[PDB]
Formats: structure tokens, sequence, C-alpha cells
């Protein structure tokens, strides 16, 4: 929370924010670029990496996201975090939670929704009938 | 089975059902899908447009039937 | 294409002769079949053991006076 | 939200994190595979139901499934 | 006669329209050899040369000689196709082969159709000609 | 040798398909160069 | 200019798919043959460097010129030696235009219909024969020598291709020297080129037409080479200048031009006894855009310090609005292809609509006004192809957004301000076009309703609520109270279209005024909406092309995928391949309506008979006044009305048109197969079909799959393009030939 660095020498643009963020939820994402440089924003356009950490509000997480896997990740920077604010101000740690990229494996997530068979060994439908029961279910 | 056997699919889900490929690994230690096989019927994955797919795969030594040695 | 050209008869005009055998085994004598309730001798016009057809002179006229739209002919 | 389940021909090649919009999936340690690895699903509210995972899974059929369910802000992709 | 249908002579459309005959090809008379050709058929009201496929032998070159002809030509055509591409899959470079097609081996597989339908009867015998439902893939159910 | 990468390239599908094409259509339109209008087999 | 950098080799042709990677693997799927047609001309993905795409598309623009160099001369020698030309020359109007014999194989002589003099062949309406009698051509064998001549021509575009792919490639400074490129294309390809046909006008075209133009029956005049030979002959033609090999040209080195003024004339109108343009107002024309053209070509700094560097004159323009300005657009335009493909296809799609509106009303070539199905077959055309270009200009525009967009040269220039305010601009044309859609097609379904109901003074027509063109109709004044006032040098008018009277050659009509009522207000109306339409799609697709609320990294899936999946409530078609999808619809839907209202306009108004009184007979009436105002009117009077003639074609010299009405329809239909359904059904089905083939032993080696999504929607647009432009066309050729 409080979050900290610079905004982006950006001109502004009609595809940044809505209502939608002020009062459901909006995005942050924070990084530390070694020098000034220019990528394109999710909400079109170019902008300017400022040296030091550079603050960016997006809409969507996925729009936070592609700002990182497009432009930060090729440009080297892997030091980005993306958080959730609520319009109360709460700010919620999202992307690199861990510490660690979610596509390294890291010894002490557990594993979610994982089913222990084959999409062969699923259940059938008509035995699956009325109940709380999906085809789906461990 | 072996490297090198010509085996045949009993997954249902798998697009080489009732079909032979050669076994490329047996995984020796024990996981539940040991077993490479590798066909020369090319798979439906991919993105839409792309003139491929996957031709090796895993099974286990209860969803493959060693018809050769 | 043989009729865009002008010369329909080379038109390819195959006749319903298998449904026009149905129609004259219904009682059509315009095909010139000789079968079924088209032949008054025929043991399906006569029904020979019960003689009970009964309902034959009105659908033979129905079938054999194109008024109608009964088995229209193709 | 959608419902991403995991199913255990895995193979662990982390293809589908790799290629998720929205960081629903994840790396966790699973002794099932030789790679050591099986993907995971902790945020499915984030998920929008692209099924990029699903297209580069390369298991056949696949170990990752999508079913697209109830729909919110967050799945359907609304900037609004 | 069959099916109130009389031959192309006694029918009085047919002669009208054959007065008026068009020239297909570059023949000087042209329409008046189709048209004589075409009065052996059995005609219509509306003076057409109407076709019946019915066997009757007489007027059997109606549909059955041409459908002998088409058989034999298509089912040359198929047993050929078949020939190459089991001889195709025997070199592992089949995909090559299919779009890029062996000639030699096409020109030989080619010459043997003319007897396409006896080798199929000795394969409908061996049981070279089906493959076995367990060796075919198939999706679940 | 460029004489067996010529023979190669014509006997690629797109042009032996054309020549086999071309060829029986050849045969198609002078069976109709000559004897012509045949509906029936004339028996 | 680098020496041999590619061997000629016949082993690439051995090898399919070597242009690529994914393609040089064999085929495994049969989606390989598709993609192998589907990437053999984007030299860009080919390989990545600048250099050897540039020499890629030298190479093949001098193949593609060999290609149009092939058909010209085809054309030259079928109007040679199987044509009427001659006979068409010695009675224009009794003769109509021929070629194309056909062979007499099953029926088809049929369609070697009489069209004048004893020849029996396929009235062509390619226009051809007037413009060969305009150029000045009197006989066949000048045409047969210029065959021979486009022969040779595609034989040297060709060897040029092999000599500077093969042997001699440019290296990349060269076509990037573009100011050099400017200055010779301006001055040398158009300026020469112009200055040439002026120089083919004064010496060929205009004493040959100025001979036509008497009733000299064409050959009891000199073959061309007499006319430069013999000044004798130039002398009773216009005869104000001495006509020496150096007496002449002295008043052009001395400024005495109105000597010249027998021939450089500006007259304007067309010329009452050939319903053409004045040839010598063609050939002053030429020679004042030579002249042009070649003060054109001098502007651009290449090698003597003296002209423009273009990234001066772009960079120079900037305003308060517009940040930057054009800052970055030099380097956008000589590094990226596309971007330079999408500019040069738009304006070549814009001019060619702009030759299509501009031949049929000055008809520049004797006897091609009062050639009916020639105007219309010209203007259609035209059309067509105009708004095909202007569609990939649209879809290569996307392309470079995609693929040769680079933020770093682009920050703060009008590429960039325009990407931060694409929302505003789509939702504004959104907006006018449902405004447009509502205030011309609801107008004309509310005029089906009043019409219907029995309440015509309740109706948007002449006889109802007026909506007068008025500012079309003072326009259209405007250019008739100028041959004597602001174009005071100048005799007749631009064009008869505006007013004056009815110019009549034959006993058809060439042109007369072309007035504007409510349903031309309607129709314009109309045709401003389905453009608007077509922009917005087109444009949505272009600005939409690399991010968007919803996918915020389309640029990284590229310019032609499919989707990006069934979530985000679904993501079917957001690429701007599928934007130049859809645009191409509304390019049918926007062409297809204004050829019809060009078609019964001239039909209705213009087009038809004079009476020896001088009354003009239309050809539908005057119809198009009071029918063209509500959809039965044009569903009555112009689409079932005027079908009756390719309908009842069968058995003439015109039965092909109906047997293409119908093969159109056809194929129109055909395509809602690949439009309405998606490939997993299609794939479903293979699957069963493969289950039979593998049952017999006969399941090929290539497998059987669907045409991919993008190539299934690929499929279904050619197919209804083509069908429905093919039904029009078959439709428009059996009417105007068979009533004009
Ligand atoms: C060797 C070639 C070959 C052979 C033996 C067969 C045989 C068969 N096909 Mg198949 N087919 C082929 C090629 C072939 N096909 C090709 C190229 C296509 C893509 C157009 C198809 C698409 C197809 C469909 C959709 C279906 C079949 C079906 C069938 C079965 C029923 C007969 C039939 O429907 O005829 C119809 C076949 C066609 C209309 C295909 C056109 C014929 C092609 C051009 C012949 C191919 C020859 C090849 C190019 C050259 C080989 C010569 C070689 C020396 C180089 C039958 C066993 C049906 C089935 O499922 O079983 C009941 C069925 O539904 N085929
Ligand atoms: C699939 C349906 C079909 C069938 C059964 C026919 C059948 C026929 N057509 Mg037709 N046609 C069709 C579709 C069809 N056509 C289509 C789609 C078109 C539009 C392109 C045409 C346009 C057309 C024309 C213009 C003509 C025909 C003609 C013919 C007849 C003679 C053909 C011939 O000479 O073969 C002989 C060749 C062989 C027997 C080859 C075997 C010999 C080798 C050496 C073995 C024949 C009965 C001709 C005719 O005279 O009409 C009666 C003719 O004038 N057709
Ligand atoms: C001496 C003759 C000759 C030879 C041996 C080669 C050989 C080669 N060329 Mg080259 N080329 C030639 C002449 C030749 N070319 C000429 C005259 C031109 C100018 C047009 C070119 C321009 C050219 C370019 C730009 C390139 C090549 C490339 C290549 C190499 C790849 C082969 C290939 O796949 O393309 C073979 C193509 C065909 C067999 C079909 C070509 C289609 C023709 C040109 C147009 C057809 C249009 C016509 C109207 C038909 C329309 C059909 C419709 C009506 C149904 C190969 C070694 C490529 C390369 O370097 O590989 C990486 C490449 O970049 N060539
Ligand atoms: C301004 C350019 C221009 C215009 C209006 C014309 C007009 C004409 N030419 Mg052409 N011509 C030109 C340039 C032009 N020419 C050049 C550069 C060449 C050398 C390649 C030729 C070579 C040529 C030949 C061989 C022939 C003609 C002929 C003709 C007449 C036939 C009809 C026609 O072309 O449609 C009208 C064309 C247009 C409306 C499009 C012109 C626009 C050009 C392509 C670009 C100019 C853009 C310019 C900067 C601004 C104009 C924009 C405009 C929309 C306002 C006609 C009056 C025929 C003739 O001799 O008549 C009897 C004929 O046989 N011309
Ligand atoms: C490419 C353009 C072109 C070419 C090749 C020619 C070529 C020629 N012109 Mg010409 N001319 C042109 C454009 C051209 N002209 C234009 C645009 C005008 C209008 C200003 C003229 C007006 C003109 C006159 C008045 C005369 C020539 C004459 C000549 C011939 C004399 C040779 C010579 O003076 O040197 C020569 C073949 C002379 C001639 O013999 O006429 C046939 C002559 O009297 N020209
Ligand atoms: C100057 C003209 C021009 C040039 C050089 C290009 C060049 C290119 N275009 Mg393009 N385009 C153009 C005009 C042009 N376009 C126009 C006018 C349109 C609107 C229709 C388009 C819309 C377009 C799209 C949507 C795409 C391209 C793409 C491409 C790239 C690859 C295309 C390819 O592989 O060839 C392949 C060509 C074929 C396989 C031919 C397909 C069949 C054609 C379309 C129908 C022809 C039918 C014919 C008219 C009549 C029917 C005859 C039949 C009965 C036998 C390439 C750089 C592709 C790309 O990805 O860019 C990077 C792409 O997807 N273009
Ligand atoms: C005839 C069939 C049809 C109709 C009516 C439309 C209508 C429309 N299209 Mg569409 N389109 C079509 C075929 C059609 N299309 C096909 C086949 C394709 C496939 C390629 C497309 C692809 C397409 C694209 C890609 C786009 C459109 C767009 C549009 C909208 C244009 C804006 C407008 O005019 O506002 C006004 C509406 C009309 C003129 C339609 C008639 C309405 C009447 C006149 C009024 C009805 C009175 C009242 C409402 C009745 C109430 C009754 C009550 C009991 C409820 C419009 C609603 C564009 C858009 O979104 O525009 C901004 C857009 O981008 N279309
Ligand atoms: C339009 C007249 C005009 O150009 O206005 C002025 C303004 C740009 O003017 P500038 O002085 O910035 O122009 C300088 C450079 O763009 C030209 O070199 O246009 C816009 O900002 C877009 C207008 C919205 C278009 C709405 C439709
Ligand atoms: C149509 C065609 C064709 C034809 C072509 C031709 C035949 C052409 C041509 C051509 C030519 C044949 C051209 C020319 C030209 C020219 C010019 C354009 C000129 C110039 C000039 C100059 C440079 C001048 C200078 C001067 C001055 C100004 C100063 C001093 C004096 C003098 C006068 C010297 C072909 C066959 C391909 C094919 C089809 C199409
Ligand atoms: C009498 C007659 C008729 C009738 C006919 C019929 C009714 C029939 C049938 C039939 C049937 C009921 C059948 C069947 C079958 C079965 C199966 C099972 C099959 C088969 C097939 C196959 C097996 C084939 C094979 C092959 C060959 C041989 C060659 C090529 C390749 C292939 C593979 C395709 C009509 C009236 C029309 C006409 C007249 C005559
Ligand atoms: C009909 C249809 C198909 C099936 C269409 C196919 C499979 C096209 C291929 C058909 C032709 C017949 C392939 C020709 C095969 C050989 C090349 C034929 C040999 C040619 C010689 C005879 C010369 C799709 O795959 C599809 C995909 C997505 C949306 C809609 C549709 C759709 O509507
Ligand atoms: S892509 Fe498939 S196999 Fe790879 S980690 Fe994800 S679920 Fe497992
Ligand atoms: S329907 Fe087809 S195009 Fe649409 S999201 Fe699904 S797969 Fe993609």
């Amino acid at each position: 929370t409080t979050l900290t660095g610079q905004p982006p020498l950006y001109g502004g643009s009609t595809g940044g924010l809505l209502s939608k963020a002020d009062i459901e939820e909006k995005y942050a994402i924070t990084w530390t670029s070694p020098k000034e440089q220019v990528f394109e924003m999710p909400t079109a356009g170019a902008a300017v990496m400022r040296e030091g950490e550079n603050l960016v509000y997006l809409a969507r997480k996925e729009q936070c996201l592609a700002l990182a896997a497009q432009q930060l990740r090729p440009r080297k920077i892997n030091d980005y975090k993306i958080y959730r604010i609520f319009p109360d101000g709460e700010t919620v740690l999202l992307h690199p939670k861990d510490g660690v990229f979610p596509e390294k494996v890291n010894q002490g997530r557990e594993a979610v929704n994982t089913v222990p068979r084959s999409i062969g060994q699923n259940p059938n439908p008509a035995q699956l009938k009325f109940s709380g029961k999906k085809p789906y279910d461990p | 089975v072996q490297r090198g056997s010509k085996v045949r699919i009993l997954r249902p889900e798998s697009y080489w059902y009732n079909e032979i490929g050669t076994v490329a690994s047996v995984d020796q230690s024990g996981i539940k899908y040991p077993v490479i096989v590798r066909f020369d019927k090319v798979n439906y994955t991919g993105f839409s447009g792309s003139a491929g797919g996957v031709n090796t795969n895993n099974f286990a030594l209860s969803e493959v039937e060693e018809v050769s040695a | 294409v043989v009729v865009a050209f002008g010369t329909p008869e080379k038109q390819i005009l195959i006749e319903p002769v298998f449904a026009q055998f149905i129609q004259a085994a219904h009682g059509k004598l315009l095909y010139g079949f000789d079968t079924l309730l088209s032949n008054p001798d025929s043991i399906a016009a006569t029904a020979w053991p019960n003689y009970g057809n009964v309902w034959l002179p009105g659908w033979l006229d129905a079938i054999n006076s194109g008024n109608n739209s009964l088995f229209l002919t193709i | 939200a959608h419902t991403v389940k995991i199913y255990d021909t895995c193979i662990g090649c982390t293809q589908c994190v790799r290629a998720c919009p929205t960081d629903v999936l994840e790396m966790v340690p699973w002794d099932g595979c030789k790679a050591g690895q099986i993907a995971s699903s902790p945020r499915t509210e984030d998920c929008v139901g692209c099924k990029r995972c699903e297209t580069a899974c390369p298991t056949d059929f696949l170990s990752i499934r999508v079913y697209l369910g109830a729909e919110t802000t967050r799945s359907m992709g609304l900037a609004y | 006669d069959v099916a109130g249908l009389v031959p192309c002579k006694d029918s009085p459309a047919f002669q009208k329209r054959a007065a008026a005959a068009v020239n297909t090809t570059a023949d000087p008379a042209s329409g008046q050899k189709r048209f004589e050709r075409y009065s052996q058929a059995l005609c219509g009201e509306d003076g057409l040369p109407h076709l019946v496929v019915d066997g009757r032998l007489s007027r059997a070159g109606d549909f059955l000689i041409p459908s002998a002809l088409f058989l034999f030509i298509t089912g040359w055509i198929g047993w050929v196709g078949r020939a190459y591409l089991i001889a195709v899959r025997n070199s592992g470079e089949a995909n090559e082969k299919e779009i890029i097609i062996d000639v030699p081996l096409a020109i030989k597989c080619m010459l043997t159709g003319f007897a396409w339908p006896l080798a199929a009867l000795k394969e409908l015998a061996s049981g070279e000609l089906t493959a076995k439902d367990n060796e075919i893939t198939v999706s679940p159910r | 040798m460029q004489t067996k990468h010529l023979l190669t390239y014509l006997s690629t599908a797109p042009v032996l398909a054309a020549l086999w094409m071309t060829i029986t259509a050849g045969i198609l339109i002078e069976f109709n160069r000559f004897y012509p209008d045949l509906l029936f087999h004339p028996l | 200019v680098d020496n041999d950098p590619v061997p000629t080799s016949f082993e690439k042709w051995a090898k399919p798919g070597h242009f690529d990677r994914t393609l040089a693997r064999g085929p495994q799927t049969t989606t390989w043959i598709w993609n192998l047609h589907a990437l053999a001309h984007d030299f860009d993905t080919h390989t990545s460097d600048l250099e050897d795409i540039s020499r890629k598309i030298f190479s093949a623009h001098f193949g593609h010129l060999a290609v149009v160099f092939i058909w010209l001369s085809g054309m030259y020698f079928h109007g040679a030696k199987f044509s009427n030309y001659e006979a068409w020359l010695a009675d224009p109007t009794g003769i109509k235009p021929s070629a194309q014999v056909v062979w007499p194989i099953v029926g088809q002589g049929i369609l070697n219909g009489d069209v004048g003099g004893g020849f029996h062949g396929i009235q062509i309406t390619s226009g051809l024969f007037q413009l060969w009698r305009a150029s000045g051509i009197t006989n066949e064998f000048q045409l047969y020598c210029t065959a021979i001549g486009g022969l040779v021509m595609a034989g040297l575009m060709l060897f040029a291709g092999w000599f500077h792919y093969h042997k001699r490639a440019p290296k990349l400074e060269w076509f990037q020297n573009v100011e050099s490129m400017l200055n010779h294309h301006l001055a040398g390809l158009l300026g020469l080129g112009s200055l040439g046909w002026a120089g083919h006008q004064i010496h060929v075209s205009l004493p040959i037409n100025q001979l036509l133009d008497a009733g000299v029956a064409a050959k009891d005049i000199p073959l061309p080479h007499e006319f430069i030979l013999n000044p004798s002959l130039m002398a009773e033609l216009y005869p104000n200048i001495n006509w020496g090999v150096f007496s002449g040209v002295i008043p052009f080195f001395t400024f005495n031009w109105a000597a010249y003024s027998d021939f450089l004339t500006f007259k304007g109108g067309l010329n009452p006894v050939t319903g053409g343009l004045w040839l010598s107002d063609t050939a002053h024309h030429h020679v004042a855009i030579a002249v042009l053209f070649i003060i054109a070509g001098h502007m651009y700094r290449t090698n003597w310090g003296i002209g423009h560097s273009l990234k001066e004159i772009l960079e120079a323009h900037k305003g308060p609005f517009t940040g930057t300005g054009h800052k970055g657009l030099y380097e956008v335009l000589t590094t990226s292809w596309h971007a330079q493909l999408a500019i040069n296809l738009a304006m070549m799609g814009s001019l060619s609509i702009i030759v299509a509106q501009h031949m049929y009303a000055m008809p520049p070539y004797p006897y091609l006004a009062t050639d009916y199905p020639t105007q219309l077959s010209l203007f259609t055309h035209h059309m067509w192809i105009g708004g095909f270009l202007i569609v990939g200009g649209a879809a290569h525009g996307a392309i470079f957004f995609v693929r040769d967009y680079d933020p770093a040269v682009n920050q703060n220039n009008v590429l960039d301000r325009v990407l931060r305010h694409r929302d505003a601009i789509i939702s504004h044309l959104n907006w006018v076009c449902i405004f447009l859609g509502f205030h011309s097609f609801g107008l004309y379904v509310h005029n089906d309703t009043m019409r219907a109901f029995g309440r015509p003074q309740d109706m948007f027509s002449d006889t109802g609520i007026q909506l007068q063109p008025v500012f079309a109709q003072w326009v259209q004044h405007l250019h008739t109270l100028a041959p004597g006032g602001t174009a005071p040098n100048a005799a007749a008018t631009a064009s008869v279209a505006f007013g004056g009277d009815v110019v009549a050659v034959g006993g058809k009509v060439a042109m007369m005024p072309i007035a504007l009522g409510t349903a031309d207000f309607l129709v314009h109306h109309i045709h401003a909406f389905t453009i608007h339409v077509t922009v917005l799609i087109l444009l949505k697709g272009v600005l939409f092309a690399r991010s968007s609320r919803l996918i915020p990294d389309k640029a990284n899936l590229g310019f032609r995928f499919p989707c990006d999946g069934p979530g985000r409530g679904g993501t079917c078609q957001v690429s701007g391949w599928d934007h130049v999808f859809l645009g191409l619809f509304w390019m049918y839907n926007c062409i297809s309506v204004v050829i019809f209202h060009f078609s019964w306009k001239m039909q209705s108004d213009v087009w038809g008979t004079v009476a020896p009184d001088g009354t003009v007979s239309h050809i539908t009436g005057g119809n198009f006044a009071q029918s063209a105002i509500t959809i039965n009117g044009w569903l009555r009077d112009f689409l079932w009305a005027q079908a009756s003639q390719v309908i009842g074609s069968y058995g003439s010299a015109l039965s092909a048109y109906g047997l293409l009405f119908l093969g159109a329809h056809f194929v129109w239909a055909f395509s809602l197969m690949f439009l309405f359904s998606g490939r997993g059904y299609w794939q479903e089905l293979i699957e069963s079909i493969v289950w039979a083939h593998n049952k017999l032993k006969v399941a090929p080696a290539i497998q059987p799959r669907a045409l991919s999504i993008i190539q299934g929607r690929a499929v279904g647009v050619a197919h209804y393009l083509l069908g429905g432009i093919a039904t029009t066309w078959a439709f428009f050729l059996a009417r105007i030939i068979s009533v004009g």
C-alpha cells in the first residue's frame, strides 16, 4: 500500500480508467527501470519510462499483466508488482505474491483444483444427475 | 514395455486410441504415466491454422498393450 | 446448360416410372401399365375370395378423372 | 467464476502458466511427474476463460481444463 | 412404350422441334444427325427424349451401358488411387509422396487398373481389403 | 542436376492434377468435336 | 547493387515450403497446403531483413508488370485477329463492338451472335475499340504489332526480375532513396508518359481523328508516319503554323502559343458528331499534365543540394493540437513497406472510383457515350476495383500497426495521438453511422409504409415531403454559368451532366443534364451511410489492431488470428484481419448500391433514344423520381423489371449471362456454408469420413483437417463477393445489351 513511483510521461488517452476504477476496483503496476526508455501502454500510445520507480494505474489485471509481459520483460524488467486497489483505498498485492513468479515452482505453494484422474476417468452426467456434483469434482 | 516396442493405446481420450506407436522410453521412477509413445499421426494440438501437432504422448502400463517385442 | 444453348432435346429427362407404376397400382390407367387395380381382372382389383372391395368404383373414378389432386401426373 | 481443473496427466511443462494472461495458474511441487511440478489454479476468480492454457497444453487429452461458468465483471473482461 | 411413353418417331412435337434443329458443333448438318439419333428414343408430350432407368434390355442404352462404363472407369480410378496409397505407406517419405507424386510408381499402379474389379474380389476373398475394427481410431461414447 | 529438380517440380500435385485434368478435358472435348449429342447409347 | 546474391537454380522449385520454417517439415496435416498459399507472398515473414524484402518486392513487381503486359498483348492480339475493329470503325452506331469468337463445340456458337458487319462473336464491353479509335489506330496490323510489343515488353520485365533478384540485386539505400524515386516517378514515369502520349496525340491521334470525324471512311487516310513526314497533311487541319522540322517548334521556344491554339484548345463539352471528348482538348490536357508532372519531379533534394528532403517538410509541419506533428513519419514510411502499401492501395482505389465517376459523364473516347454496355461496364468495373483496393489499403494499415509500428519513433506524433483517442474517433464514427442509417434507410421504409398505407402526401418524394438536394443543384448550376463566366477561354462546359442540352450521337443519347431530386438525395445519403460504416469497420480494425480494453495484447497475437477464446464473453473476430473481412461485405453493400443507383439513374433519366423531332424516350421512362424512394420500387422497377432480360436470355446470343446469373447465385449461397458455420463441425464430420477411409485401408498420409477459422471466413467472403458481384455483372450485361 501507499504506492510509490513516479507516473510515466504519458499524455493520457481515452482508453484508460472509467467509473469502475473509482467505485468497483482498479489495478496498479509498479516497477523499477534502470533508465528512461519508451514503452507502449496497453491503453495505446507511447509512454516514457522514468528512471527509478514507475507506477501505472490500469482498469484490469490483464492489462497490467500485458504491460508486464510485452513491455517490461523484453526490456529486462522483472521486479514489477501488480496490485488491486479498492475504492476505500485498500491495496492488495496480486501478481508476484510469494515473491517468486508463478511459472517457477516454489516450495510452500499448495495445489488448488487438481483432479487426481484423467479426462477420460471423469464420470458421466447421467450418473451425476440431481446433486451439486459436477463431472470435474476431485 | 520396453523402448522400441510397438504398442496399442487403450486410452479413450487419446487421439491414437486403438492405434500403434513405438515406445521411446519407460520411466523407471514410480509415476502414474511412465511410458513415452511416439506416433506418426500427429495430434490436433496447436493454434487454429497451425500446420502440425504432437506425435509424442505419455501413457500408463495399464493403458498400453505390447503387440510386438 | 443445354436449354441455354437452344437445345432442350439434350436434356437428361428421367421418367419417375417407379412412382408412375405405383400410381397405376392405385388405379391410374393413364400410364398404360395394366397392373393391379388398373387392370379390372387382377386379383387385387376383384378381391377373388371375398369380392368385397366396394371402395373401388369411387376410388377408381377419383384416380382416373383429373379434376382433383389425387396422385397427380408426374 | 470459471472453473480451471488440472488433471494428473500433467507433465509440468509450465506452458499453461506462461500463457495465462490474468495470472490464474502457478507451479506447485508434486511428485507425480518427472518435472516435479504440477499446475494449479489458486486465482480462478481472475480467470477470463480464454483457454490459452489448453492451447498451450501438450498432453493428449489436456491436463488443464477450463469450464466456463457464471459470469462476473472479472470473467467478462470488462474494463468498465 | 412404358408409362405412357411413345417413340420419338410417332411424336408430333418431336418432329416439330426437329424441323428447327440448332447446330451444336461445327458440322454443317449437326442438329439433323442429333435428331435422327434421338428419334429412336422414347419421347413424350413435350417431344423430348425421356429416359427410363429400368434394366429393360431393349432400352438398356439409356442407363445400363453408360452405367457399366462409368462404374468401370471410376472403379479403375479408385483402385489406382488405393494401390498408390497402399504402396507409398511402405516408404517413410509418404507425406512427401502425396504432394510430390512418384510418377513411375504412379504409372505402374495406373496400368494395373484394367483388372480393377477382379482383384478387389480376391481382396474381398482375402481380408486384405477391409481393416479390422480394433486397428482404427475411434472417439469415446 | 536441374533436370531432376525440374522433374520433381513437374511432378507436384498442382502441376500433375492440372495436366491430368487438361488431358481428360482434351479427350472429352475432342469426343464432342467428333460424333455429337450422345444422351443415350444409340442401341 | 550486389552481384549474384541468389543462385539461379531449379532446386528450390523441387522444395515446396522452402521460404518458411513451419512449411518445411513435410505436410503432416492438410492445413500445411493452405498455409503454403497463405504464405507465398508474405515476404516480411519469409526473412527478417529489409534489404531482402525490398529485393523480393522489386522482383515481384517485375513479374506483375509482365502479367499486365501479357494481358495487354493478349487484348491487342484479340483485337487485331479476332475482332471487327475496322468494320466497327466504318459504321460506329451500326456495329456493336465485339471480340472473342468462341469455338463451336457444344452449343457454344449460339453465343456468337451478330454485332454488325457479318461478324459473329461475343459483344465485348471493355471499351477497347473506342480507345483504339481515339488513340489513332485505323487498321488491325497496328494492334498485332502492339501485341508483339506487349509480349516482348512482358519478356523484358520478366528478365529484369530475374536480373534484379538473382544477378544484380539492389541494396537497401537504393530502395530507401525516396526523394530521387519520387522525382523519377513524377517527372519520368508520369510526365514523360503524358508528354509522349501528347507526342502521339499531336502527331497521330488528332490528324487521324480529325479525318475520321468527317466521313472519310477510315482507310483513305495515310498511315500515321505520313503526318510527321509530310506536313502537307498537317496543312488543311489547323493551318496556323508553319509546320516544319525546325520552324514549327520555334513558336514553342518563343512563347508564341496562340499559334498553337488550333490544336491546343480548351473547348470542353462533347464532340456533337461522336459523343466523345474533344481530342484537341485531351491533347492540350496531356501537354499541361506533362508540364506539371515534370515540374513536380524537380522538388526533392537528391544530389545537387537543390530541392527538399521530405523529412524536413514532414517534421516542419506541426501544430498546437498535434504535438510534434509529423515527426517520425519519414522513418515510418521509409522503413515499413506495409505502411506505404496502405496509402498506395487506398489512393489507387479512390482514384479508380474517380475514374469510374469521370469516364461516364465525360466519356473521353469517340462512340463510348452511345455504347451503353461499355459505359455501364467501365463505371461498375472501376468502382468495384476501387472498393477492393480501398479495403486493401485499410488491411495493410492494420498490418503495419500490428507488425511495423515502433512506439519509439512515434512519440506524440499524429500516429501516437490518434492511437490515444481511438475511442472518441470510433464512438463518433459509430454515432454518425447510426444517424445516417436511420435518416436514410428509415426514410426509405417510411416511404414504403406510407405508400402501402395509401398516404403518398406523407412520403419523402417530390410529390410529398420534399428533400431537395439544393447544394448539389447549386453546384450543377455553377458548372453551366461558367463556360462563359469563370472559365472564359473555354467553349463548352466541363460535362453535359451539369447542364445544357441533349448531346445525341446517332439515334441515342450521349449525355444530357442529370437533374437531382428527392430520390437522388436519398440514394446519396445511403451511399454516405454505407461509406461511413465501411470506414467505421476498417478504421476500428486499424486503430484497435494492437490493443483494446478487451485484449490488451492483440499485437502479440498478430494481424490474422481467429479469436482469443470463448472467454471474456467471447472474443471472436477481434483481429484486424477480421475487421477487413467484415469491411469487405460492407464495401460490397456500398458499391452494389452505388452501381444500382448509376444503372437506374442512367436508364431512367439519361440513356434512351432521340426522335427525329428531338424528344428523349428514356429506357425505363423516368420511373426513378417516383419509384426509387421506396424499397418496393427498387425491388419492382429495378430488380424485378430489369432482370427480365437476363432470365429470358436462354436460346440466344445472351444465354451465357443467364447461366452465370444462376451460377453466381449458386456461389453466393455456397458462401453461407462457410460464413455461418464453424470448423468444429467440419473436423468432426471429416473424422467419420476418415474412419470410413481407414476401414478400407485408404486414409491418406496427409491427415484430412477442416479448414481453419480464418480460412473458413476467407473462403466464405471470397465466395460471397464472387457470387454477388458476378450476379450483378451478368444482370447488368444482359439487361443493358438487350435493351441499350
Ligand atoms: C484414392 C483416392 C480416394 C478413394 C479410393 C476414396 C474412397 C472413398 N471415399 Mg473419398 N476423398 C478423396 C479421395 C478418395 N476417396 C479426396 C481427395 C477427398 C477430398 C475431396 C475425398 C473426400 C470424401 C468424402 C467427403 C467422402 C468420401 C467417401 C469415400 C468412400 C465412398 C465413395 C465415395 O464417396 O466417393 C466420393 C469421393 C470424392 C467425391 C472425392 C473426389 C475424388 C478424388 C478426386 C479422387 C482422388 C484421386 C487422387 C487425387 C489421385 C490418386 C491417383 C494416384 C495414382 C496419384 C470411399 C471408400 C465417403 C465416405 O465417408 O464413405 C462412405 C464420403 O463421405 N471421400
Ligand atoms: C531462370 C529462371 C528462374 C529460376 C531457376 C528461379 C529460381 C528460384 N527463384 Mg526466381 N525469379 C525469376 C526466375 C527464376 N527463378 C524471374 C523471371 C523473376 C521475376 C518475376 C523471379 C523472382 C523471384 C523472387 C522474388 C524470388 C525468387 C525465388 C527463387 C528460388 C525459390 C524457388 C521458388 O519457390 O519459387 C517458384 C515459383 C513458381 C514456380 C511460381 C511462380 C508464379 C509466377 C511467377 C506467376 C504466376 C502468375 C500467372 C498469371 C499464373 C496465375 C494462376 C492463375 C491464373 C490460376 C529459386 C532458386 C525466391 C527465393 O529467393 O527463395 C527463398 C524469391 O525470393 N524468384
Ligand atoms: C491528371 C492526370 C490525367 C488525366 C485526367 C488523364 C485523362 C485522360 N487520359 Mg491520360 N495519362 C496520364 C495522366 C492523365 N490522363 C499519364 C501520367 C499518362 C502516362 C502513363 C497517361 C497516358 C494516357 C494514354 C495512353 C491515354 C490517355 C487517355 C486519357 C483520356 C482517357 C480517359 C481517362 O484516362 O480517364 C481519366 C483519368 C483520371 C480521372 C485519373 C487521372 C489521375 C492521375 C492518374 C493522377 C493525377 C493526380 C493529380 C496529381 C491530381 C488529379 C487528382 C484528380 C482526382 C483531381 C482522358 C481525358 C487516352 C486518350 O488519349 O484520350 C483520347 C489514352 O489512350 N492517357
Ligand atoms: C498492391 C496490392 C496488394 C499487395 C502487394 C498485397 C500483399 C499482401 N497481402 Mg493483401 N490485400 C489487397 C491488396 C494487396 N495485398 C486488397 C486489394 C485486399 C482486399 C481484398 C487485401 C487484403 C488482404 C488480407 C485480408 C491479407 C492480405 C495479406 C497480404 C500479404 C500476403 C498475401 C499472400 O500470401 O498471398 C496469397 C493470395 C492468395 C492465396 C490468393 C487467394 C485467392 C484470391 C483472394 C481470390 C482470387 C479470385 C479471383 C479474383 C477470381 C476467381 C477465379 C477462380 C474461379 C479460379 C501480402 C504482403 C495477408 C497478410 O497476412 O498480410 C501480412 C492477409 O491476411 N491482404
Ligand atoms: C439487412 C440486414 C442488416 C441490417 C438492418 C443491419 C444494420 C446495422 N448494421 Mg449490419 N451487417 C449485416 C446486415 C445488416 N446490418 C451483415 C449481413 C453483416 C455481415 C458482414 C453485417 C455487419 C455489420 C458490421 C461489422 C457493422 C454493422 C453495423 C450495423 C448498424 C449500422 C448503424 C445504423 O444504421 O443504425 C440504424 C439501423 C438501421 C438503419 C436498420 C433498420 C432500422 C429501421 C430503419 C428502424 C426500425 C424502427 C424501430 C426501431 C422499430 C421498433 C419496433 C418495435 C416493435 C420494437 C445497423 C443497426 C455497424 C454498426 O455497428 O454501426 C454503428 C457495424 O460496425 N453490420
Ligand atoms: C501502348 C502500348 C505499347 C506501345 C508503346 C509504345 C509504342 C510506346 C511508346 C513510346 C515512345 C516513343 C515514347 C516517347 C517519348 C518521349 C518523350 C517524353 C520526349 C522527350 C523529350 C525531351 C527530353 C526533350 C528535351 C528538349 C527540351 C525540352 C529542351 C531542348 C530541346 C528538346 C526538345 C530536346 C506496347 C507495345 C508496349 C504494348 C501495349 C501498350
Ligand atoms: C437393379 C438396378 C437398379 C438398382 C440398383 C440397386 C438398388 C442397388 C444396390 C446396391 C447395394 C445395396 C449395395 C451395396 C453395397 C455394400 C458395400 C459394402 C459396398 C462397397 C463398396 C466398396 C467396398 C467399394 C470398394 C472400392 C472399390 C471396389 C474400388 C474403388 C476403391 C473402393 C474402396 C471405393 C436401378 C433401378 C437403380 C437401375 C437399374 C439397375
Ligand atoms: C464446408 C466447410 C469446410 C469443409 C471444406 C473443406 C474441407 C475445403 C476442402 C474441400 C476441397 C474439395 C478439397 C480438395 C481436396 C483435393 C485437393 C482434391 C483433389 C483435386 C483434384 C481433383 C484436381 C470447412 O473446413 C470449414 C471450416 C470453417 C468454417 C466453415 C467451413 C465449411 O463451411
Ligand atoms: S500446460 Fe498442461 S502439461 Fe504443461 S503444466 Fe500446464 S496443465 Fe501441465
Ligand atoms: S467460436 Fe470460434 S472464433 Fe469464437 S471464441 Fe470460440 S473458437 Fe474462437
